[PDB]
Formats: C-alpha cells, sequence, structure tokens
RNA sequence: GAUCGCUAUAAGAUGCACGAGAGCGAAAGCAUUUCACUCAACUGUGUCCAUUAAUCAAGAACGAAAGUUAGGGGAUCGAAGACGAUCAGAUACCGUCGUAGUCCUAACUAUAAACGAUGUCAACCAAGGAUUGGAUGAAAACCUUGUUCAGAACUUAAAGAGAAAUCUUGAGUUUAUGGACUUCAGGGGGAGUAUGGUCACAAGGCUGAAACUUAAAGGAAU
RNA sequence: UUAAUA
C-alpha cells in the first residue's frame, strides 16, 4: 500500500498548492511534489576561462555566474539521474 | 511521565511552573496592587492585568497602559503587592 | 558594399561621469529626406557604470542614455535609466529569508517624474541559531512604509542629475538599513531599477549646462 | 525582407526567484502592494450568563476541474478538426496550424484518487529535538535561553495493537469484549445496470433491484 | 528511431 508516509509530497496543513512546470518534460506538477534543484555555474566553461582572461579589455573584471532553479517531475527526475531509486530502508533518509 | 512525583504535595517551584489551571488547586497568577502617582502621593489600587488606561484618582498621570496580558506601568511608577 | 554609406559618431555623456566618451554609434549617411542628425534622435545607449566612473566597484549597474542632439559628430546624451546587472540581481536572493520589494513614483525638483524600485532582505544575526529568518506581515508593512517614505525624501528634494550622482554614494542604502534595523535585521538593500515615466521639459541651455 | 538586434506602444493573461513537510480556511481553496469593509481564531483576564451542551434521519448554505445559458474579452495554450512524420497499419505518442474552451460578469450544474482512502465530541497515555502564534522570567523589534497555552509536523521504542505493511497528537487503553451519537458493508459478477420516483435547459445527479452465472475474487508479506 | 503475438 502506502510506499511513503508523506505520500511523496511536502504538503501537510493545506489542501491545494499551485502547479509548476517540469523543466524538461513541461509537465504540470504541484509545487511541493516537484523535485527542486538549484544550479549556480559560471557563464564560461573551465576550458575557456583562460582564453577569455588572456585577451580582455577590462582591468580585473570578475566573471559572473548564472543562477537558476530547476524543477523536475518524478518521471524526468528519475530518468535524468537527478534522483535514484533507493533501498526500502534507505528511503527514510532525508539528509 | 515514567518517573512520578507525589500528587498531593507538589513543590513550590513545581506549582509555579504549571499552568494557572493545571495546579493542584487552581490559583490565579494575577494580583491587586496600588501605584503611587508620579505627580502626587496618592496610591491607586488596580488589577495587575488591567484592560484599560489607568488614571490617578487625583490627576491623570496615566499610570499604566493595557498590553495584552499585563499592565505596562510607566518606568517611574512604583508599586507594591496588596496582600 | 553595405558599409559604404555608414558614418560613425562620437558619444558624449554628461559631465557627471569621469569618462566622457563611451564609444561610437553607426548611422547611414544623409539622403534626400533623411538627415543623420535627425535619425540619431531616439537612440538609446546602454553602458555599465564601471566604465563611466573608471572604477570596478561600480560594476553591478547598467546605465542607459538617449541622444538629444547631434552637435557636430557628437551625440550629447542625457540620462535615461539605470538597472541592476542580471547576475547581481539573482545573486542576492537568499532562500530562507524574506524578500521586501517596493516602488515609488517621485516628482523631482526640476520637473522629471521617475519611478524607483527598491529591494531588501531580512538577514540573519551574529548569534542566530535557527535556520529561518522570516518576518511577520506586520513587520514587512512597517519596513516597506519606512523605505517608501525615506526614499521619497531623498529623491524629491534634489534634481534628477544630482539625485543620480547621489545613488552612486551608498548613503541611501546605508541609511535604509540603519533605519529599518529597529524593526528587523536587514543586510542587502539595493535600488534595482530607476525609470523615467514622464520626461520633464529640457532646454538647450540647460542641456549645455549638463554638457560642459 | 523572415529568424535576429534596439527603441516605442495598447489590450488579454499571469503573479518567477522569496516559497518551506511554513501560515489561513468547514471543505473546495487561498501568493504583485496599498486602502477600506468584514470574519475567524489563539493568548491574557478576581468580567458576565448559569447547562444554554455533543451527535444528528427530514431540511438548508458552500462545493476543484470539465460542461450549459447570455453578454464582454479573445494574448498563450488547446478536446474536435486539418496537415507532416514513424509504423505492417497509426484514426496515437513526435512536429505545425487550429474551432469550442481556457479569462470576467449573472445564472445553472453538484460531481473527483472531493484522500489522512482514517466520521464528530470527550478522558487517560513512553522518551525526545525542532518549528508557527501568544503569555510570562533572565539575558541589550531583531536574536539567545527557562516555563506554559494553542497549531501543522518529525524521530526512537525490547512496549500496546494488527493478517502484515504499519499506527503512537492512534489504527493504543477490546473475548479482561459497554464513554456519547450518526453514516455505511455482508463472496465475485450481473451493476450503480433495468424499471419506478424526483431534481436539471442538457449532459447528468439522488434513490435503486431482479433473473441468471460462478469456487473463488481479493489484502499484506516471503 | 523502430521491437506485435504464442
Amino acid at each position: 500500500t502506502s510506499k511513503r508516509r508523506n505520500n511523496g509530497r511536502s504538503k501537510k496543513g493545506r489542501g491545494h498548492t499551485q502547479n509548476v512546470r517540469c523543466s524538461h518534460c513541461g509537465r504540470c506538477v504541484p509545487k511541493d511534489k516537484a523535485i527542486k534543484r538549484y544550479q549556480i555555474k559560471n557563464i564560461v566553461e573551465a576550458a575557456a576561462v583562460r582564453d577569455i582572461s588572456d585577451n580582455s579589455a577590462l582591468t580585473k573584471y570578475k566573471l559572473p555566474k548564472t543562477y537558476m532553479k530547476l524543477e523536475y517531475c518524478v518521471s524526468c527526475g528519475i530518468h535524468g539521474r537527478v534522483v535514484r531509486v533507493r533501498s526500502r530502508t534507505d528511503r527514510r533518509n532525508r539528509l | 511521565p515514567l518517573i512520578e512525583v507525589d500528587l498531593l504535595n507538589p513543590t513550590a517551584a513545581s506549582e509555579a511552573k504549571a499552568h494557572k489551571m493545571k495546579r493542584l488547586v487552581p490559583t490565579p497568577n494575577s494580583y491587586f496592587l496600588e501605584i503611587k502617582c508620579p505627580k502626587c502621593g496618592a496610591t491607586t489600587t488596580t488589577f495587575s492585568h488591567a484592560h484599560r488606561q489607568i488614571l490617578c484618582q487625583k490627576c491623570g498621570q496615566p499610570l499604566g497602559q493595557p498590553t495584552g496580558g499585563k499592565l505596562k506601568l510607566t518606568q517611574q511608577c512604583k508599586f507594591r503587592i496588596k496582600k | 558594399e553595405p558599409f559604404s554609406k555608414k558614418e560613425w559618431y562620437n558619444v558624449k555623456v554628461p559631465k557627471n561621469f569621469k569618462r566622457r566618451t563611451v564609444g561610437q554609434i553607426v548611422v547611414n549617411k544623409t539622403a534626400g529626406t533623411r538627415i543623420a542628425s535627425e535619425q540619431l534622435k531616439g537612440r538609446v545607449v546602454e553602458v555599465n557604470l564601471a566604465d563611466l566612473m573608471e572604477n570596478e566597484k561600480f560594476g553591478a549597474y547598467n546605465y542607459k542614455f538617449k541622444c538629444e542632439d547631434v552637435n557636430g559628430k557628437d551625440c550629447l546624451m542625457i540620462f535615461h535609466g539605470l538597472k541592476l546587472t542580471t547576475d547581481k540581481l539573482r545573486s542576492i536572493v537568499k532562500k530562507w529569508c524574506t524578500l521586501i520589494e517596493t516602488s515609488v513614483d517621485v516628482k523631482t525638483t526640476d520637473g522629471h517624474l521617475i519611478r524607483i524600485f527598491c529591494i531588501g532582505f531580512t538577514s540573519r544575526k551574529s548569534n542566530q541559531i535557527k535556520k529561518t529568518s522570516y518576518a511577520k506581515s506586520a513587520q514587512i508593512k512597517k519596513i516597506r512604509k519606512i523605505m517608501n517614505n525615506l526614499i521619497t525624501k531623498e529623491a524629491a528634494s534634489r534634481e534628477l542629475t544630482q539625485f543620480v550622482d547621489y545613488l552612486r554614494e551608498n548613503k541611501l542604502p546605508k541609511e535604509i538599513v540603519a533605519k529599518c534595523s529597529k524593526v528587523f535585521s536587514m543586510d542587502n538593500v539595493y535600488i534595482r531599477k530607476v525609470k523615467i515615466l514622464k520626461a520633464g521639459k529640457i532646454d538647450s541651455l540647460k542641456l549645455l549646462d549638463q554638457h560642459q
């Protein structure tokens, strides 16, 4: 029956939550049920950082980063290896 | 509780910690006090948890402000507990 | 050849900034009923603030200017707006804190009508142990009303040109933090965008005062 | 003269990041900030009444989405439909276009995996750490701590229960069987079907069998 | 990308 005590959600004291769109499928998933991951990366890959820094017109300009929050449905979180299927006794670990 | 204490003779500290109703014999946490006026020498007796502006009987150096559970007496108002 | 008819004009920003020339802008040469000085009348130039001041402590601000006349191969610019750099705006949004946003419509002393946007964030404390730092709905409205009133006093009293140079000094963000700290712990206060809702009247002599 | 780039406009819709096992609400549900009008609850109380209470056939308000009626709006998406691919075929999945619809106002409809699949009220009840809103001491609104009231939760159990999964703010206190009240079920199908009654503009909703058929259908775990 | 049946 109940594979999870919380039913796979994060909703406890309410009846409805708004929807969000899967970043890969475009599916509609509720805000709590969606798999939310955060990403902070530089706009230049590790190979090209040296090339840009060589020929630059600015004194010591610091390369900016990009920040975006990605939300995945369950199907596209498992398939994209964002999350894995865990053991029956290891499902309970929340760290 | 697994460890148990006497239910007829609770300690003075234990009864003080408990809720005002959940004591052995329920007692109020409030009291009646009088406030000497900053302006004059008269003492006005009033409830501890008054729910209105407290004025002197002489003038009205307002002596207290009602704030959701206990009178907010002015910093210069001295009081004693009426027993 | 496509560039055979093209001309390059020098761009001049007002004297408020350390750097007076920011680049060159292209326009086709004149034609029958097409004058380049007439065509370079609605061009908006966007340049970083770390270039107009020649210091990189101003790098997270983009400034925009419009052209008001062509004074002999020179486009005399006037201030058109300012906006936080996209990387900076998204780098100051922490997760477990309350975000406070506001916008004010202020009429300057010299007649310009502008819109100013302010952002803020409830912060942690030195000895704070609990993870979250949220504010009640009462404290948010108190903070917003303070930063709404405080930003209006500093902006309405001064003209558009001197108010913009005031924004370069951190007095306003520092003063907001030092006046909303008696309600809640605030750390990051920035003016993310300034618009110009209604362009006030300008004169050539006033513009000449603005340009040397 | 597309895609692309800058600048300007005017409607529709939406309300990112903050946004959480956080809050509010009887449930459905509720997210730009300001001002009003309300409402509810918690806490505080040497304030008042004095049983006014609990659960409730009949009956009555609210009831997601879709759907219906009549105006306005008609951006995006898009049941139907039309193309192009894939395939043995593809009326589908993939791509392009696109009507009703999606949005607002007034009136219907009254159904959902409307779920915590766990009725409402009340008593007793093992160890914790944390959090939301108060009251109260200490430490100089914010924050760190002691106590206590209310709320959504979480962890441990060699204990209690259960067929087990699991439950512990109960699914415990039950063959050592009785705290109060209401609703529902009686092997699987036929079947929420036929007929009868009633509600609705309609789709449909509420009530609701029988003949016949069959030794299994089903639940949790290895 | 496609992969029906006993």
